[PDB]
This record gives C-alpha cells, structure tokens and sequence, in this order.
C-alpha cells in the first residue's frame, strides 16, 4: 500500500507504460500517419467523368435519330391560355 | 474487315498484359482476358481460368466495387463490339442488294460509331479493375 | 555520428510535365477526343431539310472540340438541337480534368525533397528494424557501455543483445556492411571519418542527425616522461 | 473495450467529383442558372422599337445556351447586345468567376480520400442485430 | 496553483527536471502567484489577458468550460493520474463497509 504510490508519484509508472506500448509503435499507422505523399492520377480516380461523357453521346445521337423520324412523316394559339391558366 | 478480324483475335486471347503473380495454387505472368495464363516458371503455359472471389470485409452490395465486377468478369461491352462490328459488315454487304432506296447504308455506320463507343467502355472498365 | 546508405532518389526526365496523369488517362483523353467529334459530325450532316447550310463537318468539328478543350474559344458554334445536346458534355468533360491537371501540377512544383529516415537515433532505440554498431576495442564501443542516458542504455541494451554480431573488427568492415545491407544496418562512427567517407566516390553513404558529443584528438605520451611538456 | 476486424479502405466513388462543394450549393446554381436565363429572355424580345421583334437573336433556348456558355468558360458566338440586359450579364460573369475559382482551389485532394466506413461503435446494434457475434 | 493544495505540494516533491524549473519560478515570484481559492485564481486568468496561466484538475477544468461565459480554455494534455477517494480516520470501524 505504501509502495505502489511511491511509483506513482515518482512516474515509475509512466516510465514502464512508456516502455511497454509506445517505444514498440512498430506497425503501420502509428509511424506512417504523419507522413506525406504527394499524388499521381489514375483513371480509378476518373471514371465517372468518362462514363456520364459515353452516355451523353447515345443520348444525343438517339435525339436526332427520333428528330428524323418525325421529320420524314405549343399548338393551337389559344389553348395556351388554358395551359398557363392551369399552371398558375 | 480488318477492324472485324483485329477485334476478334483481341477478344479471343491469352496475351494482353503481364504481370507477377501465380499460376494455380492449392511469376512472369502471360496474363488475358479470363484465362490468366502463366509462362517462366516450374511449366510454361498452363492457362487457369479466372474469375472474382476475395477474401474482403464481407462486402454486401457495395455495387461500384461488385456490379463493376460483374460487368468485368463477363465481357459484355467488349464483346458487343463484335456484334455490332459484324451486325454492319452485314449492312454494306447488303448495300448492293435492294439497292436504290437510298437509305440503307446510313444504318450502317451507325453500328461502327457504337461499336467503337462500347470499346472504349470496355477498355476504361478493363483498366478499372485491374486496379480495382 | 551515424552513416547509412544514401537512398537513390528519381531525378526528373525530358517530359517530366505529363506527371500528373498516367499513361493510361493519355490515352484514353486521346480517344475519347476522336469519339465526341465524329460523333458531333455525324450529328451535324444527317440531310435535316438546305443541305449546305449548317457549317460542321470533319474537320471544322476536328478542331472545335480541340478549341474548346484548350480554353481558346472557336469560330462557330452548334446550332441544332442534338448538337447543342452534345457540346454541353464535351464542355462539362473539360472542366473536371484540366482543373485536375493545373489543381495538381501545382502540388507537383512544391516539393521533391525525400522524407528523411531513422534521424537523430530515437528511432534507432525505438524500432527494431534497422541494427546498428560500432567498432570493437573502441572509446564509442566504452562509451555506450559507461552511459546512463536512457535512450544510450536502450541502444548498448540492443548493441549487446545482438543475433548475430552487430560488432565490427575494422572500419572499412563496417564500411562494407553498410554498403551491402541495403538500409538493414546502420553504422556510428567518427563525424571526420564520416565527411571523409561522404567526400569519396561512389558517394553512397550519407550522414544523417548531428552530433551527439565533444570529443578531441590529442598526442598522447607515457606517463611521466620529458617529453610531455615541450610537445 | 470492443475490439472488431480492420475494415478495408473504401475508395471514393463514381459520383465524387461534384463531392467539395455541398449539395445545397448545387441546387441554388440550378435555380439561379433557370432564374438569369429566363430574366434574360425578359429584356429582349419586350416589343423593341420593318425589324421590330427580331433586333435580337436571345430566344429563351438562346439565353439558355448563352447561360451555360458563360458558365463553363467558353463564350458563345452571340452577345448580348444592347443594355440591360448586360447587367444581368455581368452580375452572371461575376458570379461564374467567384464559383468556379472557389470549386478548383484544391480538387485533386477530393479524388483520393479513402476514408473508413465504421459499422459499429457504442455497440447496441450487438443487441439490434443478429448477423455479427460477439462473446 | 492553490495554496494548501496537493498540486503545490506535488510539484515541490517533483523531481523531473522541467518540473523543477517550473518549481524554482513558482517560489521566485513577485508579486505571489499563488492563490487562497478556485474562483480567485478563476478572476485572475479571466482578467490577466494570457498573462497568467493556472494549474488546476481536470474535472474543475471541463466544469470551468462547460459555463457561461465560455471564456476559458483547456490546453495540452494530463500530467498524471490522481484519484478522489472517502477518507476515514485510521483505525476506526467504519473503514471495510464504506
Ligand atoms: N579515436 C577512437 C576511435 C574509435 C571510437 O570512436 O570508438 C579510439 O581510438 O578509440
Ligand atoms: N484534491 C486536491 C485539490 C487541490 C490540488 O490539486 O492541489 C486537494 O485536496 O489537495
């Protein structure tokens, strides 16, 4: 009872939890956290922007195939009244 | 035809990359498409055949990471290529018959635009999980 | 002070601007560019109905996406429908990686310097990775036996438990270990050894940390003797 | 203490690039990119005063390819012209300077992150659940 | 630190070095940094302007934060591990059941 605080008043204590968890910091995150790499882009990073590019392609494509479908083969000045009516 | 014959002999391949890895488990590697075939080693050209199953954090519809790999592990763009490519060498060799309706050959091309569309799909999505 | 083995580092080629996309961003830029123009073209010339009257074409549409990819302008613009539809995604395509490029070409010009390993010994009584010692009959060898720091009593603790010798009977041993152990074995020695041994070709060594101490050579006499005082 | 497996770094998705800036701020753009398109419309095509309507090119689809030109820093071939309209204009110039300057001040680091995901931590779900064990 | 206090008396027993020093400023002092309560020491770093700190422990600390007016501030770290306990005087029956 009289021993045990006298190694915790004199940081004994400190010392042998200091030696037996943080002098052995050996794997990975504890070294490595405060470090610094600067970059280099690969097309994992970027393929979003890839993919939305492809898709607005088909889509405009199929756009202008329905506009020369309709063209081989608002209306009525007027009920535009009604339209704007309703949606207001 | 020549973009009909390369894409073939591109689909149907052992060799498109190298790498170091394995050969069969349970290495300068002769690495393609499923067949993850193998030379430099104790045999030379023993061609296991691929396919997904990690060992992760149980991944349970994490789908950029496994809908990617479904569409990876089964050629699907890459091999619509083909389909279309054919599917409009079909249509210019049908241009001579029934001829003179002025229409026809302008279907044609459309196929060899979005063949080459589902290509570079294909390549981004091959070049996606090989990092993936 | 400690020597180790002077890590390689990269030094910049010819086309060291093409850093901040990979090889395969290349090339896919390059193919997507001929994608989105032909496809523009095709989009363009479909008979609308006259005929001559829109302005596109392979080779106007060639250079228009070029002209909007670098921030240059054009000449002329997309009028239709479609193609209206489809010069907005080349458009939004640009805007997310030459902001990459110049986002990231100004992370490339800051720095180069390596991040500067096992210095000022802490580590070198903290890890267990790298060994280290010195040299066999000598005052540094006495020196960690008869030291009461605390981080040199753990480093003599480590230099005594030591599977095999970290001990060297000469200096170009020692030397040599160190050229050979690819960065598994440091070494401590004398600071003018060690600025004599960096100054030598093939330049592979290299002092790290500073000093530990203040040591001095000297002449040394027998005791007693007449010389003494008039060296 | 809990003590669970290591999880594996997630890498950012397919949607990351519209990630540093916050999805309010995008949805006020696209209500404003509606609102100056049509108040640009609104000041041609008002009865300009045989050419007494079509002084101008700005239909509302014109204004609306105008706006998104300005927007993404290639101007159109058109301009607006006559006055009033360019207060619009130049508040809108002045707006895609001060958002686009503020999106691509550091892009690169939003791509690679690679945060962790984190199932469980004040546990409960231990009770919730019944998939992971624990003893 | 407080007058009377186990602080003051752990850093006047305290042989680490940086404590020592801080020991050897805090008896060479003019005018006494030293205070008699709390809430004086309290006064005294809410009107020094971040020209005297103060010593104190860490659950009087986060209370002091966790007030109106918010002024004060927890910096750095612990120092060691104390520990609140029941006292009784030695030897009395009252010991083993509280
Ligand atoms: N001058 C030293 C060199 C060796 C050492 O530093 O231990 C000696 O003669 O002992
Ligand atoms: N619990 C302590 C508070 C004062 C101090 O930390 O010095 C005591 O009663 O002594």
């Amino acid at each position: 009872n009289l021993a045990v605080l006298k190694l915790s008043e004199q940081g004994v204590l400190d010392k042998l939890k200091n030696k037996w968890w943080y002098d052995k910091g050996e794997c990975g995150a504890k070294d490595s956290g405060s470090k610094e790499k600067t970059s280099a882009l690969s097309l994992s990073n970027v393929a979003g922007v890839f993919y939305i590019l492809v898709g607005g392609l088909g889509l405009a494509m199929l756009v202008a195939l329905i506009e020369f479908c309709y063209k081989s083969r608002l209306f009525d000045r007027g009920v535009q009244m009604l339209l704007t009516t309703v949606g207001a | 035809f020549a973009a009909f014959s390369l894409m073939t002999i591109a689909v149907g391949t052992d060799y498109w990359l190298y790498s170091r890895g394995v050969c069969k488990t349970k290495v300068m590697t002769h690495s393609g498409l499923w067949r993850t075939c193998c030379l430099e080693g104790n045999f030379k050209g023993l061609c296991k055949q691929i396919d997904h199953f990690p060992e992760d954090a149980d991944y349970e519809a994490d789908t950029a990471e496994y809908f990617l790999r479904a569409v990876r592990a089964s050629s699907i763009f890459p091999i619509l290529s083909v389909i279309l490519l054919f599917m409009g060498g079909l249509c210019i060799a049908a241009s001579e018959f029934y001829k003179t309706r002025h229409n026809i050959i302008l279907s044609a091309g459309i196929f060899f635009v979005s063949a080459g569309l589902s290509n570079i799909i294909g390549i981004i999505v091959y070049i996606s999980a090989n990092a993936g | 002070s400690i020597m180790i083995k002077k890590p390689q580092k990269s030094k910049p080629g010819v086309f060291s601007f093409l850093d901040p996309l990979a090889y395969e961003i290349w090339m896919c830029i390059v193919f997507a560019y001929i994608g989105v123009s032909v496809v523009l073209f095709l989009v363009s010339r479909f008979s609308p109905y006259s005929e001559s009257t829109n302005e596109f074409g392979i080779f106007n549409s060639l250079w228009f996406s070029l002209g909007a990819f670098m921030q240059q302008g054009c000449d002329i613009s997309p009028r239709s429908l479609s193609g209206r539809i489809v010069g907005g995604v080349w458009w939004f395509f640009t805007l997310i990686i030459i902001s990459s490029y110049t986002a990231n070409l100004a992370a490339f010009l800051t720095v180069e310097r390596m991040v500067s390993p096992i210095e000022s010994a802490e580590d070198l009584s903290k890890q267990t990775e790298i060994a280290y010692g010195t040299l066999d009959s000598g005052s540094t060898k006495e020196f960690f036996r008869r030291s009461k720091i605390a981080v040199f009593d753990k480093m003599w603790t480590y230099m005594r438990s030591a599977e095999p010798s970290v001990f060297v009977r000469t200096t170009a041993e020692g030397v040599a270990r160190v050229r050979k152990s690819k960065g598994k074995y440091a070494y401590l020695l004398e600071s003018t050894m060690n600025e004599y041994i960096e100054q030598r070709k093939p330049c592979d060594t290299m002092k790290v940390g500073g000093n530990l101490d203040s040591k001095g050579y000297g002449i040394a006499t027998p005791k007693g003797s007449s010389l003494g005082t008039p060296v | 203490s809990i003590m669970i497996k290591k999880p594996q770094k997630s890498k950012p998705g397919v949607f990351s690039f519209l990630d540093p800036l916050a999805y309010e701020i995008w949805m006020c753009i696209v209500f404003a990119y509606i609102g100056v398109s049509v108040v640009l419309f609104l000041v041609s095509r008002f009865s300009p005063y045989q050419s007494s309507e079509s002084t101008n090119e700005f239909g509302i689809f014109n204004s609306l390819w105008f706006s998104l030109g300005a927007f993404m820093q290639q101007g159109c071939d058109i301009s607006p012209r006559s006055l009033s309209g360019r207060i619009v204009g130049g508040v809108w110039w002045f707006f895609t300077l001060i958002i686009i300057s503020s999106y691509t001040a550091n892009l690169a680091a939003f791509l690679t992150v690679e945060r962790m995901v984190s199932p469980i931590e004040s546990a409960e779900d231990l009770s919730k659940q019944t998939e992971i064990a624990y003893g």
